[PDB]
């Protein structure tokens, strides 16, 4: 007796689909990929100074991939969320703790680049294992911060007719608060990494194609494959992110991002699908270990 | 020329505090641990304190933890003994010794001079001797023996077992380590055996510079025994 | 608030279908104006005026609860 | 374990200190001082300011060149030049007063397969001589098969170019430089080719190579 | 002069002439009675014993 | 005339080749084929002493079998416990470029030298507490390629100057001073009676001097090129060469010729050192190629390969109680196998 047609009701089917299906490709390339990247960079590597930031950024990616089994579950559970209020305050905090310490990596590592190529006689007094611990250990406080407003304001709510529970947040309630929240996500999360990648890589091609044996062409497509790869991905989630923290409540704009929302997600994994790849195929002193490995 | 030396000894009230200091010199100080050891005025020697090689470890003997606490300045050379609380039983004469632990080492390799501290009134491993003193003659052969609680065979081969001559008024020296080496500038007419828990040194043409009391010694965990008084 | 004014509402249709009606058509979900939507619901005109009153008191509370549905990746 | 705990601790006390040593001698700059007898070896480091290798060691402004002379003792090269590959750069020079052996070494030092993707710094040494050889004497005495006219500018771009042309591989370089003695401008062009080269080896562990 | 080093070639050659020369087959011999005497005590030459090795 | 007495040494380098000849009656090639193979080695690293950070030349067993040497290229010259991997002295180089270590037998002196033409002896058993130079063994006009103790008194010292030598280290003057090689000498071996000691130098040409008298007891020339490893045979009688030729050989000092040659079709790269195992059986070579190989001696074909390592197979030996052989590498990693 129980046919849903009150009103509107749907199967599994709408775009979520598509957004399932990115989600499911890159878990499939971060159970690989970043698990190999943190072996090698483990296993072979650690006593060298250029390992800890791939090493990094490989383990917060193969978190934040780890990920994906919650998120998958959380579309195709249309958003049911069963686990308790401390559950729903802690997990969707640390989801974005991996994310966000993974965007900060790739800044970091910009910016690491940019001193060996523009400081390189002095890369000669501070390279070493300590500075570039302290440097990976403040992306993640950084990430950490961006994660507090998920840290506070998580709520549970419910719609009492089935057991359907779920999470979201609740800013005091009734009022402009998320607005500072989006704000300060956008920039500090999306938009100084951004500018970081662009200005740092552009700096390099600039003074890395100005003396001779240095023009190898390989800095500029590893460049490019970053810069473009980060825009395209990151742009849709982070500008659905402002959006939908500015725009209203309902009408047909907020209706359409939610319908969006999921892919702009699955969209931005690709990300954290591409990072351990670039670095595996640009790393070429890595085949042989990586073939090695089987 | 190594030298151990020792100075802060004389008279302390009981209950008061006094830091004895050990200030080496003719060697490479950093590369040894330190032990601040103790005689009583008329009896065996004890254990006290334990500083490693570049201060990384640090053990006490159980009637002094807490009380007793040592420290080594390597740029200095010298290792130190803070102790509080001064009981009677801290009345000794403080023997800072050497150290080194790798393969084939000679740990206790030298003894300090010797301290008199001093107060007016107010699970481990024991050694045991079964003779307080033995009557000997130049020209003979003297079989000494000691025997601990425990077994001092190790797993990796090793029996962890020391012995030492003290003669009248003198510092403590090696004779043989881990009871089958002979010490770097012991005579060959001491040598060591034994197994299980019975342990022995054998000294043949005795000379009169071999008189004095042999007491052994244990290093399996982190004590010396009371020792045989050999008789001209 | 919602689920004992929804449940105090329904209670006052005297038929199961009738409180399958209410409790089914109250669902929140944010389509634009159940009112028109009715259009598109085939049943009786009592079921009907059910559905349309359940579904604006139920869109009134889902409006002024102002709890917004953030989906875990963000 | 038995008290061998103090033995693992004297260990690690041992290991990480051959670990501090590692990380102190890295920052250092290894080039390789190759080339023909009297060609002006010592006076580059001399200007810097014996039977076996001599390694001579300088600074200048925040980098530390180890620059080994290992020319100095003679023995089938073979066996002793495979020792200084990893070598950041050969520091290869030549004087022009012979002759061809210096050729033939820098044939066999730039197509080294040791030193296949090692740059090289060629020092022209002692041009001051090189021309008054010319205008006492025809280059072509030294090259018969040189055609050009016997002017500085000619004759100097000719040797280079039978110098560079000795390159098997076009991954490394020939920072090719015509020192005349010049004071400390032969130490600014061995930092400014250094400098190139620990860009590209910087660049080249991150992966962008 | 030159020849005095020639001449030394010379006299080293008649010095080796002057050794002397067993059959390779005593050699050969010589090698393998040795491999066949000392086998027992070479744990590489021939497998060693699992608990035995010092490095198990 | 020079041409009468050049006649007079072809004349005599003829005669030696033909007395050479008729005492090849046969040549253990032939013999073996009455002896089965040891079968396949399959030895695995039971040890990896992954201290080193650049490019291991040269590793020397102490007589306990337990304790090593191993001079690199960091300028370290650490010896360790093998057993415990611990590091149990690392001994501050004079120079980096050491090519050769050697450990006293009695464990008390270790020596190592090379690009500076010096044989630097360090005394390990310091009252004092830590190893330090005993002797600066200068003289030498080319750079050292190897060292063994006879004593703890006197070191013999292979050269680049095509010339070895016997010292007194308690005064530091070669008591025997050996020449008599035209190319330059890479390796060097005591006999295990330590009264005859090998060596081989890039011209293809290696031979037996007696260390009392220093004449030269025979000379063998069957290499196509450079001598790169020497090592005796444990019974002191025979000694195999490694050279740059891609391939060993195998010579006899009282049949004063060559037995065996230790060649394979793909094998290209060169010998970098030689070793044998306590009964023989087993010569252990380490190649240019990344690897080393295990070869029964008495066969000539490759028993095992000792591959893992990420760069030349440096240098290598083998315990005194054959039950261990170190493999030391330009990737800095001394693997220990059995």
């Amino acid at each position: 007796l129980n046919t849903p047609v009150d009103k509107t009701s749907n199967t599994l089917r709408v775009p979520d689909i598509l957004a399932l299906v990115i989600f499911a490709v890159v878990f499939l390339v971060g159970v690989l990929g970043n698990a190999l990247v943190v072996w090698v960079t483990a296993f072979e590597a650690k006593r060298t100074i250029n390992a800890i930031w791939f090493l990094n950024l490989a383990v917060a990616d193969f978190l934040s991939c780890l990920a994906l089994p919650i998120l998958f579950t959380s579309i195709v559970q249309h958003h049911h969320w069963p686990f308790g209020g401390a559950a729903c305050s802690i997990l969707p905090s640390l989801i974005l703790l991996n994310m966000y310490a993974s965007i900060l990596l790739l800044a970091t590592i910009s910016a690491d680049r940019f001193l060996l190529v523009f400081k390189p006689i002095w890369c000669q007094n501070f390279r070493g294992a300590g500075l570039a611990w302290i440097a990976c250990a403040v992306a993640w406080g950084l990430a950490l911060l961006l994660t507090i407003p998920s840290f506070l304001y998580r709520v549970v709510r419910e719609e009492y007719f089935p057991p359907k529970v779920l999470c979201g947040v609740d800013y005091s309630h009734d009022k402009r608060r998320e607005r500072a929240v989006a704000i300060v996500r956008l920039v500090l999360g999306f938009l100084w990494p951004l500018l970081t990648l662009t200005i740092c890589y552009t700096f390099i091609l600039l003074r890395t194609w100005s003396r001779r044996a240095t023009r190898s062409t390989k800095t500029l497509k590893v460049v490019v494959a970053v810069v473009a790869s980060f825009f395209i991905f990151w742009l849709p989630y982070q500008v659905t992110g402002i959006m939908m923290s500015f725009l209203e409540p309902s009408s047909p704009t907020f209706l359409l991002l939610k319908k969006l929302d999921s892919l702009c997600v699955s969209f931005a994994y690709i990300n954290c699908c591409i990072n351990p790849i670039i670095y595996v195929v640009a790393g070429q002193g890595f085949q042989g270990r990586l073939r090695k490995s089987l | 020329d190594v030298q151990l030396v020792e100075s802060g000894g004389g008279l302390v009230q009981p209950g008061g505090s006094r830091k004895l200091s050990c200030s080496a010199s003719g060697f490479a100080f950093s590369s040894f641990g330190m032990h601040w050891v103790r005689q009583a005025p008329e009896k065996g020697l004890e254990w006290v304190a334990y500083i490693s090689s570049g201060s990384g470890t640090i053990y006490y003997a159980d009637t002094v933890k807490g009380r007793f606490t040592i420290s080594r300045d390597d740029p200095k050379n010298t290792l130190f003994l803070q102790m509080t609380s001064l009981r009677s039983e801290d009345t000794a004469m403080y023997y800072c010794v050497r150290s080194i632990y790798y393969y084939g080492s000679s740990p206790f390799d030298f003894w300090g001079q010797g301290t008199t501290l001093t107060v007016s009134s107010g699970s481990d491993i024991v050694m045991t001797q079964a003779t307080s003193s033995v009557p000997v003659t130049p020209g003979e052969s003297v079989s000494i023996s000691c025997r601990s609680s425990k077994s001092l065979l190790h797993s990796n081969g090793n029996t962890y077992l020391y012995w030492f001559l003290q003669r009248p008024g003198q510092s403590p020296q090696l004779l043989i380590y881990r009871m089958s080496n002979l010490a770097s500038g012991v005579p060959d007419r001491f040598s060591g055996s034994g197994s299980g828990t019975a342990f022995t040194l054998t000294i043949s043409r005795l000379e009169a510079e071999d008189v004095g009391v042999y007491y052994c010694m244990q290093h399996l965990e982190y004590t010396f025994g009371a020792g045989t008084k050999l008789e001209l | 608030t919602l689920q004992k004014k929804i449940e105090e509402i329904a209670a006052k249709y005297k038929h199961s279908v009738v409180k399958k009606c209410c409790y089914d058509g109250a669902c929140v979900n944010n389509d634009e104006t159940c009112e028109q939507r009715a259009a598109r619901i085939s049943l009786g005109p009592r079921c009907i005026k059910a559905f349309t009153e359940c579904c604006v008191v139920a869109s009134q509370l889902r409006a002024n609860i102002s709890h917004k549905d953030m989906q875990l990746g963000r | 374990s038995a008290e061998e705990r103090a033995a693992l601790e004297r260990s690690k006390a041992i290991e990480k200190n051959l670990k501090e040593d590692g990380i102190s001698a890295a920052k250092d700059v290894k080039l390789l001082l190759l080339g023909a007898d009297n060609s002006g070896k010592s006076t580059i480091v001399k200007q810097m300011k014996t039977t076996g290798i001599v390694e001579t060691h300088f600074t200048f402004k925040n980098l530390h060149f180890r620059l080994f002379d290992v020319g100095g003792q003679r023995s089938e090269r073979k066996k002793w030049i495979h020792c200084f590959e990893d070598v950041t750069a050969i520091i290869f020079c030549v004087d022009l007063s012979d002759m061809h052996e210096s050729l033939m070494l820098f044939d066999s030092i730039c197509n080294n397969k040791f030193f296949i993707d090692t740059s090289i710094i060629l020092f022209l040494n002692k041009k001051d001589l090189f021309g008054e050889k010319i205008k006492k004497s025809p280059l072509t005495i030294c090259f018969p098969e040189y055609t050009g006219p016997n002017t500085y500018e000619d004759a100097a771009a000719y040797i280079q170019a039978q110098f560079e042309s000795k390159n098997r591989s076009p991954n490394k370089e020939i920072y090719c430089h015509m020192t005349c003695a010049t004071d400390t401008n032969n130490a600014q062009v061995i930092f400014d080719a250094v400098t190139d080269i620990i860009i590209a080896n910087n660049l080249r562990g991150c992966g962008l190579y | 002069a030159s020849i005095a080093q020639a001449r030394k070639l010379v006299e080293q050659l008649k010095m080796e002439a002057n050794i002397d020369r067993i059959k390779v087959s005593k050699a050969a011999a010589d090698l393998m009675a040795y491999c066949e005497a000392h086998a027992k005590e070479d744990p590489l030459l021939t497998p060693v014993p699992a608990s035995e090795n010092p490095f198990r | 005339e020079l041409d009468q007495l050049r006649q007079e040494a072809e004349q005599l380098k003829n005669q030696i080749r033909d007395a050479r000849k008729a005492c090849a009656d046969a040549t253990l090639s032939q013999i073996t084929n009455n002896i089965d193979p040891v079968g396949r080695i399959q030895m695995r690293t039971r040890r990896t002493l992954r201290g080193h950070l650049a490019k291991i030349y040269a590793m020397h067993w102490g007589t306990d079998s337990r304790l090593l040497v191993s001079a690199s290229q960091d300028g370290k010259l650490i010896i360790w416990d093998s057993y415990t991997t611990n590091k149990v002295h690392a001994i501050p180089l004079r120079s980096s470029w050491v090519m050769t270590c050697a450990y006293a037998p009695s464990g008390n002196y270790v020596a190592c030298g090379g690009l500076d033409n010096i044989c630097s002896i360090y005394n390990l058993k310091t009252r004092e507490g830590n190893v330090r130079v005993s002797r600066e063994l200068a003289g030498h006009t080319g750079y050292l390629s190897c060292c063994r103790f006879l004593d703890d008194n006197q070191i013999v010292t292979s050269s680049g100057d095509t010339t070895c030598a016997l010292w007194d280290i308690e005064t530091g003057q070669q008591t025997t001073t050996f020449t008599g090689h035209t190319g330059d000498v890479m390796s060097l071996s005591l006999a295990p009676d330590t009264r005859l000691f090998v060596s081989g130098a890039c011209d293809a040409s290696a031979k037996l001097w007696d260390v009392r008298e220093g004449m030269c007891r025979q000379t063998f020339t069957g290499h196509e090129s450079d001598i790169n490893a020497i090592c005796f045979f444990p019974n002191g009688n025979a000694f195999a060469t490694g050279s740059d030729d891609a391939t060993c050989r195998l010579f006899d000092l009282r049949a004063d010729q060559e037995l065996m040659t230790y060649s394979h079709d793909n094998i290209i790269c060169g010998i970098t050192s030689v070793s044998f195992s306590k009964s023989g059986r087993l010569l252990l070579a380490g190649y240019d190629d990344f690897n080393c190989n295990v070869w029964d001696a008495l066969k000539a074909d490759r028993a095992g390969v000792l591959a893992g390592h990420d760069n030349r197979v440096s240098c290598l030996g083998v315990t005194d109680d054959g039950m261990a052989v170190a493999t030391g590498s330009w990737d800095s990693f001394l693997k220990i196998w059995n």
